[PDB]
């Protein structure tokens, strides 16, 4: 239908906007139909014609004839070639033409077809629904306060604001000469009145903590107030989309329509000024100085005698093997980390070296996201080569290249690359840099075939997942997935990310900060005006509803640290509180110098009317109201802890004009963040939840598998996980944890034997052993069993102690569980516990083929079928202490505090979880297990969709990639509610 | 082996009377936490010799509503339960007047024993339970959220208000451990109460199929 | 009874500003005053914050019962 | 559907009958025509149960259960599961159930 072309970048076109070029833009045309108030361009198109760019091609009559390029009436359906202002598609973009043939396009939000449809309704409904890596940089440079423009410069920007006033701002320096700054510029760039506080990537954590803090020493945390920048370096997370951003904050403000038009105004603005300033990169920005350079060769000589001296150790191998883990892992592990340390250090102290003019620490104090060990690689050191996770394999005998000697292991071979870009790789350095990067494209060239089916399975999935008008989210067929969308029934691109402010505070914290102590008549003067002291002070109903509103208040903090365990105050909510208060004070001009005028009753009496204005269920119905109450618990929670009265007249200081104006914002917020109906909420979580498998890519299965088997039902998971908690005692103590460890893993012969032989005894006494001899004496004197029906052949078994005592097995367990297992014809003798050199014999009792190999068959079916000990589902299990805090256990104090304790717990490879649960001295509550189908099948289907959420949000987590906890909701329930675990579609 | 036994009993008796209080019978509080002492007096610290042998240990309950359901709770002496001692339960149930009972057992029972059980449903509510499954409360574990029993007339008027058919709504199976946990049989409804952290708790609900 | 959003949902106003632009295109009366702009969603937008759009919307609840509500009386965010 | 549900009724009645007392050859004859495997496994299992042999023949009461598999005869010199021989009284029996077991038809 259309003509492709590769695309161009063009920065003078809006974002909205596409360059067409006119050959193809008159290749193919545009159906309009004739209005009366638009006969007289459509009559001067086609009297135009074909020959021209701007005429028309066909015209069709009321009867459908069609004609070639004359006179036009009512319904006649004229197709004209397409001009500026067309809506085509690859979303949506506005056309312009352009001399020239190729397609062109602005990149700022990460060979295509177009097409532009013919229907208006389609036009409106893509019209009315339809800065990367190289702006940051300059934007970084140009928010500097070394930033001084000229009258002219400030003129030629200026032209270049779309959204300009016309009025040229008084520059901040007047005399000697009229200089402006940068800052002034970008501040005329923010559209409205956006406040933001958003720390600067350099900003050092100790500035906060000591003086200074706010007059920014080293240019440091960004804040803009009243829409302009009042100081601040603009890096990336200060202007790229992100949590609480320049951009979101704008967005969420006053609208995507003029948040393009911000984007717009900042690439031109920034354009235009670094066409004068300019920006280059070069040699001279890897020629760091030479005390860098020394420094990181001294560093890297360090790391190589290092690993030299390890291996020396390794040769005289005293070194005793950390547990788990073999001698060649452990010390490839050792190695890896030596080298890998090394590496990053070398990097930071490169990074560091640039101090300010250097063209690379421009990109890396803005870009960090990939570009660190990039610029580490270029100065430093390239860094140790991988493939399939570990060093340059042997290849040859026993040696990774002919050029180096069998069985070396020095960081020279093995792939670690000692010099830098700069400097040059040794051919050994290049070969396996050029192995390592052939690993890479082989891993990208996998994941994103991958990435791209778990895409297209996932939207697949739940494609006719959409939100009723009833605030209710069902399927195709008509089955509620969720009564409420994400469980509150609201919009997931309305939230923000928010601090509970009463969860995380101890008791005498909170009451310090949440209870308004009107005892005092001193403070109250200081905080509020002279009338409303009084009222305060002499009134007693005053003072037993503010009583009781906190009291509510505190129980509302209960129910929250109930709801929410490990302290986590970072929470997702709709209306960002701190942020329409920092937007009241700045529109109203509060002073927090002076006493307000608003009561403190009337804040509560507004709070309270507020949350009863918040409806998501509607109906006085009592179920509506309890899932209204449901809905809205957690924001009028958060409502409350923030807008109480003592905040509000202590730290906010609002008036009662601006605390009216702050609730009104709060409802029309709230009610415009509701998530509308009939938004095609499957699809939308299926996206967002497979945008992060393009950057997905004790030893357990993680990443594309783990999300593979976890869309799926497969029975079988590559590395089945068990994590075990203990009750007490037992979590404390190291000994009662391996105790609980040794009766879990299954524990064959296997495991506990060291040596066995088949001797033949001409007789029992005789006992040809010699070591056993006296002990034979001693049991066979007094048999239990019969000596005449004993076999002449004997089998003896000698034990490894060490694995006996650690499992803290004994003998009479062992010729317990023999004589279990078959009875008593097998008579079996146990030497002794302390004994040097235990062991133990086994006879068979007389009651065809060979009586040796049947021995030989019994001892085969009896090494590995005995079961000593555990459950034979557990492979085994690895027993530590929780380093992170979402496996360790979290309590509250007496004093309210949320504290961390240290204690151990299991992870077992190998999944039996009921046994496990059942077993003594095992918790419970928090044992579970990455096997969804285990849990279904143990637990129940409500239990197996948490489980699967939480294996799905640590997973998706784990590389930091965040999805909004909706979407995740979404899909749990999609393939839950069946009322059994179902896999995708596919 | 002696003692072992011994808790395994105790947790198998605390679990039950946990079951029975969560299925609104009049359970009284100072039983639930049942410790190891107070269980070894009142029955025996050593099932061997067969001083607590699974007998006496038969526990009688009443619904709070109606007094006269007294639900039966069974410990059978033989590992594996027969249809016969099943029939002897049976009478048992009708020589007191009780349609409702519960049955531990330590390694299941046949199919064909199952299938018996359940084909004389209506006139006596039987249900079969493991040894391992009652050794543990599954409602305590963090991962299974508050489950409730709500009423017929309730599933009317929630229905009649969310506007809703019976297949509609999403269903949970009827061997789900939580459903046999509480005794819910195919047609009903279970209201499932979760925390949230988008909305501090919400509540859905699953019928029975 | 009428329970619903008092709000227009996006993909409403979708449908509904290209209805009534394809019905003014095929030259149906007009109750706003016009200018000398020509675009016809440009004078559906702005007859649309004229608030005399002459359409309502019919909104089909997912059991089956419909619930009409006048264009007049579905307030605007934007 | 078509009446299946008559089929398995017969089949569990059948397995009460063979569990009361003493079959003779004939009914039993003609009704494991009507039963699985499973069944006449299951109907064995309860039998134990109630400490008789599991095979209908005979009705003798079984002693005391070895509480022990895994026996080894040096005659045979072989070792066999006796997981099932717990079940049967005496060995005849066991080897009578095993062979009536070996025709049952497995036809619904
Ligand atoms: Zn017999």
């Amino acid at each position: 239908f259309s003509a492709r072309t590769v695309i161009t970048p063009d920065p003078n076109l809006s974002i909205d906007q596409v360059g067409v070029p006119r050959s193809i833009a008159a290749n193919m045309t545009f159906a309009e139909i004739v209005t009366p108030f638009n006969i007289d361009r459509l009559q001067e198109l086609v009297r135009r014609g074909n020959s021209q760019y701007p005429g028309a091609k066909y015209i069709i009559r009321d009867n459908g004839d069609r004609i070639d390029l004359l006179h036009l009436q009512t319904g006649y359906k004229v197709e004209r070639h397409m001009c500026d202002g067309d809506i085509v598609i690859f979303m949506g973009h506005r056309v312009r033409i352009l001399p020239w043939s190729t397609f062109r396009l602005n990149l700022s939000v990460t060979e295509m077809n177009l097409h532009l449809p013919q229907s208006l309704e389609t036009r409106a409904e893509i019209q009315e629904l339809a800065i990367v890596q190289d702006t940051l940089t300059a934007v970084r440079k140009f928010t500097k306060r070394d930033v001084f423009l000229e009258r002219g410069e400030v003129m030629n920007l200026l032209m270049f604001l779309s959204t300009w006033d016309g009025k040229v701002p008084q520059p901040a320096i007047l005399k000697p000469r009229p200089l402006w700054t940068g800052k002034q510029i970008f501040s005329l760039i923010i559209p409205g009145h956006i406040n933001c506080i958003r720390t600067h990537s350099t900003h050092p954590d100790d500035e906060d903590s000591g003086p200074y803090k706010h007059i920014s020493p080293g240019d440091t945390k960004v804040v803009v107030e009243n829409g302009e920048l009042i100081m601040g370096i603009l890096c990336k997370k200060s202007l790229g989309t992100s949590a609480g951003s320049l951009v979101h904050i704008s967005y969420l403000e006053m609208g995507h329509d003029i948040t393009r038009l911000f984007y717009s105004n900042i690439q031109t603005v920034i354009n235009n000024w670094l066409l004068i300033e300019g920006h280059t990169i070069g040699i001279g920005d890897s020629i760091a100085d030479s005390k860098t350079y020394q420094d990181i060769q001294n560093t890297i000589k360090k790391a190589k005698q290092d690993v030299i001296e390890v291996i020396e150790k390794a040769h005289n191998n005293e070194l005793e093997p950390t547990p788990g883990n073999t001698l060649r892992q452990t010390f490839e592990n050792q190695v890896n980390r030596i080298l890998n340390d090394a590496r990053d250090k070398t990097g930071s102290s490169a990074q560091k070296s640039l101090s300010e003019y250097n063209n690379f620490k421009s990109m890396v104090v803005s870009g960090a996201k990939g570009s660190k060990i990039n610029i580490s690689q270029v100065i430093a050191v390239v860094g140790q080569q991988n493939v399939e996770g570990k060093r340059i394999p042997f290849g040859f005998k026993h040696r990774t290249l002919p050029h180096f000697i069998k069985d070396d292991y020095g960081p020279e071979s093995r792939g670690f690359v000692e010099n830098s870009y700069l400097a040059g790789l040794t051919p050994t350095e290049f070969f396996f840099h050029a192995m390592g990067g052939r690993e890479g494209l082989i891993d990208t060239a996998v994941k994103t075939a991958e990435t791209g089916y778990i895409q297209r399975r996932l939207i697949k999935s739940m494609e006719s997942v959409m939100v009723k008008y009833d605030a209710t989210v069902r399927n195709s067929i008509n089955q509620v997935v969720q009564l409420r969308y994400g469980e509150d029934g609201l919009a997931g691109e309305s939230v923000e990310f928010q601090n509970l402010a009463t969860l995380k505070p101890s008791n005498k914290a909170f009451e310090k900060k949440f209870r308004f102590d009107y005892t005092n008549e001193r403070a109250l003067r200081r905080t509020l005006q002279e009338d409303l002291v009084k009222d305060v002070l002499s009134n007693a109903h005053i003072q037993n509803e503010l009583e009781r509103e906190f009291e509510r208040m505190r129980e509302d903090r209960e129910v929250l640290r109930v709801i929410f365990p490990t302290g986590d105050s970072k929470v997702v909510l709709p209306c960002n509180l701190l942020r329409m208060i920092w937007n009241a004070q700045k529109i109203f001009h509060i002073n927090p110098r002076l006493p307000s005028d608003l009561h403190p009753i009337k804040v509560v009496e507004g709070v309270k009317e507020l949350s009863k204005k918040l409806v998501i269920v509607n109906g006085d119905d009592p179920l509506s109201r309890q899932a209204q109450e449901n809905a809205t618990l957690l924001f009028n929670i958060h409502l409350r802890s923030t807008l109480c009265s003592r905040r509000m007249a202590e730290e906010f200081r609002l008036s009662g004009e601006a605390f009216d104006w702050l609730l009104g914002e709060i409802e029309s917020k709230f009610n415009q963040a509701i998530a509308h109906p009939g938004e095609m909420v499957g699809a939308l979580a299926a996206q967002s939840l497979g945008e992060p498998a393009t950057q997905m890519t004790k030893n357990v299965t993680l990443g594309v598998p783990r999300l593979k088997e976890l869309i799926n039902i497969s029975k079988k998971p590559k590395t089945p996980s068990l994590t075990v908690f203990l009750l007490g005692q037992s979590a404390r103590d190291a000994e009662r944890a391996k105790d609980i460890l040794c009766r879990l893993e299954h524990t064959t012969l296997r495991k506990v034997t060291a040596n066995t032989a088949i001797y033949y005894d001409p007789n029992p006494q005789s006992t040809v052993v010699a070591e056993d001899q006296e002990w034979v004496n001693v049991y066979y004197e007094m048999p239990d069993f019969d000596v005449a029906r004993i076999s002449p052949w004997l089998l003896r078994v000698e034990l490894d102690r060490k694995h006996m005592t650690d499992r803290k097995l004994t003998m009479e367990q062992i010729a317990e569980k023999i004589n279990a297992g078959f009875g008593d014809d097998l008579n079996c003798i146990f030497n002794d516990d302390n004994a040097e050199k235990l062991v133990l014999r086994i006879r068979i009792m007389n009651s065809k083929m060979d009586d040796d190999v049947f021995l030989r068959c019994i001892e085969s079916n009896m090494l590995t079928d005995m079961t000593l000990q555990g459950i034979e589902q557990i492979s085994k299990v690895y027993m530590h202490l929780p380093q992170t805090d979402n496996k360790k256990k979290i309590i509250i104090t007496e004093d309210g505090e949320f504290k961390a304790l240290q204690e151990w717990i299991l992870e077992t490879d190998g999944v039996s979880l009921m046994r496990v649960l059942s077993e003594k001295d095992v918790d419970p509550v928090r044992t579970t297990s990455n096997d969804i189908v285990e849990i279904f099948t143990v637990l129940g289907i409500e239990a197996v969709r948490k489980a699967l959420e939480r294996e799905l949000y640590h997973v998706i987590s784990f590389d930091g990639s965040y999805v909004n906890y909706r979407h995740l909701a979404l899909l749990c329930d999609t393939m839950t509610c069946r009322g059994h675990l179902m896999a995708i579609t596919r | 082996d002696d003692e072992e036994e011994t808790y395994r009993l105790w947790k198998i008796r605390k679990t039950i009377m946990q079951l029975c209080h969560d299925r609104g019978y009049l359970v009284t509080q100072d039983e639930l936490d049942q410790t190891l002492e107070e269980f070894k007096a009142q029955f025996g610290d050593k099932p061997s010799e067969g001083r607590p042998r699974r007998t006496d240990l038969t526990v009688l309950v009443a619904h709070n509503d109606d007094p006269t359901d007294q639900m039966f709770v069974f410990f059978p002496e033989e590992p594996k339960v027969g249809i016969k001692t099943i029939k002897v339960y049976c009478q048992r149930m009708q020589e007191e007047n009780i349609t409702r009972a519960l049955i531990v057992v330590q390694q299941g029972m046949t199919p064909s024993a199952k299938q018996s059980l359940v084909d004389m449903a209506p006139k006596y509510i039987l249900e079969q339970f493991l040894q391992q499954e009652l050794l543990i409360n599954i409602t305590e574990h963090e991962l299974v959220p508050e489950h409730v029993v709500m009423t017929k007339e309730e599933v009317t008027e929630l229905l009649a208000r969310y506007k809703l058919r019976e297949n509609q709504l999403p269903r949970i199976q009827a061997g789900d451990p939580v459903a046999r946990y509480f005794g819910i049989k195919r047609g009903q409804v279970v209201k499932i109460i979760r925390p949230s952290e988008t909305a501090g708790r919400y509540i859905t609900y699953r019928l029975v199929q | 009874k009428r329970i619903t959003t008092p709000y227009m949902t996006k993909y409403e106003r979708a449908r509904v500003l290209g209805t009534r632009a394809l019905q003014i295109a095929m030259c149906a009366p007009v109750m706003v005053e016009l200018e000398g702009e020509t675009d016809p969603l440009l004078i559906a937008m702005k007859e649309l914050k004229a608030r005399k759009i002459p359409i309502i919307i019919r909104r089909y609840l997912p059991d089956g019962s419909y619930e009409d509500w006048g264009v007049d009386e579905l307030i605007i965010s934007d | 559907v078509r009446k299946k549900i008559e089929f398995e009724r017969k089949a569990l009645h059948i397995v009460e009958q063979l569990l009361e007392e003493n079959i003779t050859e004939e009914f039993l004859m003609e009704c494991g025509r009507f039963i699985t495997p499973a069944h006449y496994s299951d109907v064995v299992d309860e039998r134990s149960i109630v400490k008789l042999c599991g095979y209908p023949l005979c009705q003798k009461k079984l002693g005391i259960v070895p509480k022990q598999k895994y026996k080894i005869s040096t005659k045979t010199n072989k070792v066999y599961d006796i997981t099932e021989r717990k079940s049967f009284c005496s060995n005849f029996c066991y080897q009578a159930s095993k062979f009536f077991e070996a025709q049952i038809p497995k036809t619904p």
